[PDB]
């Protein structure tokens, strides 16, 4: 599963699915108060879902809204890559 | 009170109170296209050269028509023999004067090739917009592209339907959809193609902050401290060093072997070479307007001309009294100036032996230089008792300008690619920002060491500003801060350091990119 | 079906081929 | 006094505390731009006027020489808009045409984004379904040549500052055509995507020696229907 990160491509065609379905979990909990394909699912259904909110969040009603987060670079990022692509 | 002298002095002195290149850009688009296209887009390719040849036989150009019939029979010796001979009035001429062309096309495609028109219209897109609405009709239809294996043309053949009266009417999409395998209005079309055009325009800066900027880091081992000068090709293809041991090394900036013309040379597998012949240290390199040309000057007075196709000299310039320390050739490469130890500037042409316009003035030596943008001026500057810039016309061979107020040691010189702006830098860390009309200085920039800052460079808007210095670091300015909204001065962008390597050459791409130069020190 | 387990084969045949198919700077390998 | 403090951001370095928003990195202006451009292009009115600013918006965007800082947030809206829109041919349609403009601008470095593109296109062009009769199949089949045609154009230009790109694309591609239980247009973009990413070799080397079981065990019964 982490090694197709450096072989394999996919579609975007469950990450809306994946959203949704985080967003459903967190509601409730705070309101209480193939097999290859399976397994990469199951390792990446969290982050995507998160990247989907932050980018889903950024572009409401098709207008950039200016009071969420800028789109910038940083070292932490980068170093993240540098781990990857010494895996590879 | 230098105003009162200066206003004695003007009173006392009685003053009172052709087609080829429409159809190579035109060729050259639709090679930078989709492929999908490029089936649709061909057809527009044959009328195009034909009519365009015939107007030629019209106007009595008979060498320049056969010039273009010669030169562009290449591209149609398979197909189109028969009529490129009877070519080279017939009853054809006549059908062809009388009936006008058909170019079915897509409507997103005709868009496409409307905007791409207007956008280059200067630069021959009216030479074929005019063909097109005089001797063309462009029968838009709103189906997709078409294409020998494309859906258009599969389903038509599957179904068995009929041709289009539009794409009825030497290749056509017939001989693709038949069983043996609207109107126009331009002009008015270019005017709605200004008019929208004209509502996406930005017109101001208010708020935020500068621009992101990657850099390339060149660096050369094994030195030794005897690397003098260094200069990068137009294109980013080469890089060309001159040392203290009085020869010039070039190598190719990716590592391909480097080519020679000579028949000993053929296939000959090497990245670099040396070009001697230099009696001492040179001092300065500059390429010409791919680079065929290098100009070199050294300590020994002499400035040496090169061909970077055979690899040798080609003439001596011998006019100047004691060492030359800079060389520059014009922005667009027949030109070229130099200037020295003997406080004179010289301007020559690579046709003449002898300089051309020499000019007189500065009360020291000269260490560094720079040209406008139109060709026509010349920038230079002293040191010592003397930090001016001078300002001089290669017309005349007079001085217009003198800008004042360095003092420190002058490295570089630098204007925009707007002809408006000049930038110059010292050895204390300054930058100066001066405007031309004006004479005045528009700013300064200061956070570079003290040492020198050899080399500066604008962006292609001349917005942005770049400064290699020999304290290891590379800068970006910014030229104008944005409107408010309601040791380092808050004008730099960005600042990078590098591991031990004084900055000799920097430069800006096309895009947000620059390229750097050094030699490494590790001690 | 068996063809899923065939089709499975010719898939890594193919895999094992296309790995010394590229080199370092995405261009082909002559060898 | 006067130095800002998002500049402190913009250097990437660690300790800082502070954290820009969108409004504190770019003007007014551009955002503007950014909103009409949006606006223009995905506009589903049939009028000849609304072609026109669409065609206009394009040619901006394809054109323009001063959208440096804009580049990102193309490519995560292009991103989004395929995302959450896979159920209309109109807006991937334009998300497509958006994609191509953007890599078309020469005052760009597109380099490190450029597998970042190559994730919606390839949703494109692979999809099991794509929008919600004859008209839906030639809009469906007209979109995925041209996912087809970008994927090249991709591939070609940004495959040497991304080592392993053109391998990977490759053989995601290979991985679906081999694949009897894919419906027929997911089989065609298959195709379409090995012959756009790998090249003459891929096809001579990986398709060929295959043909003579895919056209027994597939195109046998999809031809008896």
């Amino acid at each position: 599963a982490k090694r197709s990160f450096h072989t394999l491509f996919y579609t975007l065609e469950h990450d809306r699915t994946a959203m949704l379905e985080q967003q459903q979990l967190e509601e409730s909990e705070k309101q209480l108060q193939d097999e290859a394909y399976k397994i990469w699912k199951q390792v990446t259904k969290k982050d995507r879902a998160l990247i989907a909110k932050e980018r889903y969040q950024l572009f409401a009603n098709n207008k950039l809204n200016v009071e969420e987060p800028a789109l910038l670079r940083t070292k932490a990022g980068m170093r993240r890559f540098l781990k990857s692509r010494r895996e590879a | 009170n230098l105003n009162q002298i200066v206003t004695d002095y003007l009173k006392k002195k009685g003053f009172t109170r052709k087609y080829l290149k429409a159809f190579l850009l035109l060729k050259n688009w639709i090679d930078n296209n989709l492929d999908i296209y490029k089936f649709e887009l061909r057809k527009l390719l044959w009328p195009v050269f034909v009519y365009s040849y015939l107007e030629l036989v019209s106007q009595g150009y008979v060498d320049d028509a056969k010039h273009l019939l010669e030169t562009l029979r290449s591209h149609f010796e398979a197909v189109h023999q028969d009529q490129l001979a009877l070519l080279d009035e017939n009853h054809t001429t006549r059908l062809y004067r009388e009936n006008k062309y058909r170019i079915p096309l897509n409507q997103s495609l005709s868009g496409n090739l409307f905007h791409f028109l207007e956008r280059e219209a200067d630069n021959g897109g009216a030479t074929i917009i005019y063909i097109l609405q005089t001797h063309c009709s462009v029968e838009t239809s709103a189906r997709g592209p078409i294409e020998p294996y494309s859906f258009e043309a599969i389903y038509r053949r599957a179904r068995n339907l009929d041709l289009d009266e539009a794409d009825a009417h030497g290749v056509t999409n017939r001989d693709v959809l038949d069983t043996s395998a609207r109107a126009r209005d331009v002009v008015m079309e270019m005017q709605k193609v200004r008019e929208n055009r004209d509502r996406f325009v930005i017109e101001g800066r208010t708020g935020g902050i500068g621009i992101p900027v990657s850099a390339c880091m060149f660096t050369f081992h094994n030195t030794l401290g005897t690397v003098s000068c260094m200069d990068f090709s137009n294109d980013h293809k080469l890089v060309a060093v001159g040392t203290m041991d009085s020869y010039i090394r070039v190598w190719s900036l990716d590592g391909k072997p480097l080519k020679s013309a000579l028949e000993n040379e053929k296939n000959l597998k090497v990245n670099n070479r040396k070009l001697i012949g230099h009696s001492g240290p040179v001092y300065g390199v500059s390429f010409s307007d791919s680079s065929k040309l290098l100009l070199s000057c050294s300590a020994d007075g002499q400035i040496r001309l090169w061909s970077l196709e055979i690899w040798a000299c080609l003439c001596i310039y011998k006019a100047h009294d004691g060492p030359v320390f800079r060389v520059l050739w014009g922005p667009h490469g027949h030109y070229f100036a130099s200037a020295g130890w003997d406080k004179t500037v010289r301007v020559f042409t690579q046709d003449h032996a002898s300089a051309v316009r020499i000019m007189v003035g500065h009360d020291t030596s000269i260490s560094a230089l720079a040209w406008h943008p139109n060709g026509t001026y010349v920038f230079s500057a002293s040191d010592e008792m003397d930090k001016s810039i001078r300002m001089w016309s290669v017309i005349t061979g007079n001085c217009v300008r003198i800008f004042t107020g360095h003092t420190h040691y002058i490295t570089a010189l630098e204007c925009a690619h707007n002809g408006k702006i000049l930038a110059s830098a010292d050895t204390g860390g300054n930058i100066f920002i001066w405007d031309i009309e004006k004479g005045t200085l528009i700013k300064k920039c200061r956070g570079h060491g003290k040492g020198g800052i050899p080399s500066l460079s604008f962006s292609a808007e001349s917005n942005v500003l770049v400064s290699g210095g020999l304290d290891c670091t590379v800068r970006v300015w910014d030229i104008e801060l944005p409107a408010d909204p309601n040791q380092i001065t808050p004008d730099q962008i960005s600042a990078f350091a590098t591991k031990k390597t004084p900055v000799l050459k920097v430069r800006f791409t096309r895009m947000n990119l620059i390229v750097a130069g050094g030699c490494y020190d590790p001690e | 079906d068996h063809r899923r387990a065939l089709f499975a084969d010719l898939f890594r045949r193919a895999d094992e081929r296309l790995n010394l198919l590229f080199d370092e700077r995405g261009e082909y390998n002559l060898s | 006094p006067g130095a800002n403090p998002a500049l402190a951001a913009l250097a990437g370095n660690d300790n800082v505390s502070f954290r820009p928003s969108v409004k504190h990195v770019i003007s007014k202006e551009l955002i503007l731009y950014f909103d009409k451009i949006q606006a223009a292009i995905l506009d589903d009115d049939p009028d000849e006027e609304k072609m026109r600013l669409r065609q206009a918006a394009l040619e901006s965007v394809r054109s323009d020489p001063g959208l440096h800082q804009l580049l990102p947030y193309f490519v995560n809206f292009i991103t989004n808009q395929v995302t959450h829109h896979l159920d209309d041919l109109f807006i991937l349609r334009q998300m497509m045409e958006l994609a191509e403009a953007v890599v078309q601008n020469p005052t760009l470095f597109i380099d490190p984004y450029a597998s970042a593109l190559a994730a919606p296109v390839l949703t494109c062009l692979m999809s099991r379904k794509l929008g919600k009769i004859d008209s839906t199949l030639r809009e469906q089949y007209s979109l995925r040549e041209l996912a087809a045609s970008l994927l090249s154009m991709i591939a070609r230009k940004y495959g040497a500052s991304n080592a392993l790109l053109r391998p990977k694309l490759t053989r995601t591609c290979l991985k679906h055509f081999l694949d009897p239980t894919r419906p027929p247009a997911v089989l065609f973009g298959a195709i379409s995507g090995v012959a756009a990413s790998g090249g003459p070799e891929a096809v001579r080397v990986l398709v060929l020696p295959n043909l003579k079981t895919f056209d027994s065990a597939v195109l046998q019964p999809l031809r008896e229907k």
